[PDB]
């Protein structure tokens, strides 16, 4: 664990175009990881602090690039 | 390196341009327009520490 | 801007658009900077004339 | 081409009702025509000028009535 | 009839979530009934007065709880 | 059409020499095209403006090089 706490981020689903959607997503990010890098602005989201990851998907402090990739993925559109 | 070679060659060159007034006037939703937000900037603030 | 050191201002053995300090044609057989850097000044002044 | 430039108009897909949608559309209108008549306001659109039509569907200067019908069509809802 | 006029309520369909929709509904509510209870705020709707019910589903004054349930149901999301 | 009017050019047969004649020709050139490029001087000719081309052979805006060749050809001499 981050052993400090997490920033819990939820992305809400949006329609983008005919047969194109940006799916909702639930991620827990180690506080210091979130603090260091977060490409989240204009993303259609909600956040909150917690002592433990609120979600099944967690990015621990030492994962750095798993999180960066995870952020880019919050903007990805699928079928 | 390849890009620089193409620039030297004049094959691909440096460019800069402003916004058409046709767009700026209606940027970020004026008159029913959409998907056209303004670009933005600001600042961060970080730190370093030492120990004797 | 136009490509300089080309066309009318190009020495037949030159590369068309580049002053090459490692090429005897451009540096007029010069060595060290005492003269190599003069060869560059010559080319600069030659281009200013072409603009006129 | 009109040789006077075009106004490139993009309509963004939006939903209106259950199984009722206003399809996204991409058209180009000769400048001399766009500037003569248009019904695009509050339409959920984006537009830019160009020297040549940006899109495969183009309304030329001598097609005034195709364009008028086309403007109304940008508000049409289908299946 | 209510014999005092009605408030005509229309809601519009909302794409609340991935393949989850709040269908728009058309109801007419006896004016004094509407006045007593109407949980309509943030509902994506339109209203107007009339001397007669405008819509096929009408809640006459002597309904109260059929109406309250019908009213809260305006927010219901289904598949 | 040119949508800017036309310049109508008429030349007359010229008895230039023994068994040599400059073919008389009647052409219409889009106003902006005519204005941009023409050699009609010393052509043994008449000109006039019009809304629509006066003649069966018409050079529109995109005929720049067909027109220039056609223009020089007004002095072509044949049998």
């Amino acid at each position: 664990a981050s052993a400090r706490g997490y920033v819990n981020i939820k992305t809400f689903e949006q329609k983008l175009d005919g047969n194109k959607k940006i799916e909702g997503k639930e991620v827990s990010v180690a506080f210091p990881l979130y603090s260091d890098v977060h490409k989240i602005s204009g993303a259609h989201y909600q956040t909150f602090p917690s002592e433990k990851a609120a979600y099944s998907t967690v990015y621990e402090e030492n994962q750095r690039t798993e999180w960066i990739a995870a952020n880019e993925d919050l903007w990805k559109v699928t079928g | 390196a390849e890009i620089k070679k193409q620039m030297e060659a004049g094959a691909l060159v440096e460019i800069a341009e402003g916004m058409a007034t046709s767009i700026a006037e209606l940027q970020e939703g004026f008159n029913g327009s959409t998907d056209n937000p303004w670009n933005e900037m600001g600042f961060r603030i970080d730190k370093q520490v030492i120990e004797a | 801007a136009q490509v300089g050191k080309s066309g009318m201002t190009l020495t037949p053995g030159s590369k068309a658009g580049v002053f090459d300090f490692q090429d005897p044609i451009d540096i007029r057989g010069a060595r060290w900077a005492g003269e190599s850097f003069k060869a560059l000044l010559f080319q600069i002044d030659k281009e200013a004339v072409e603009i006129a």
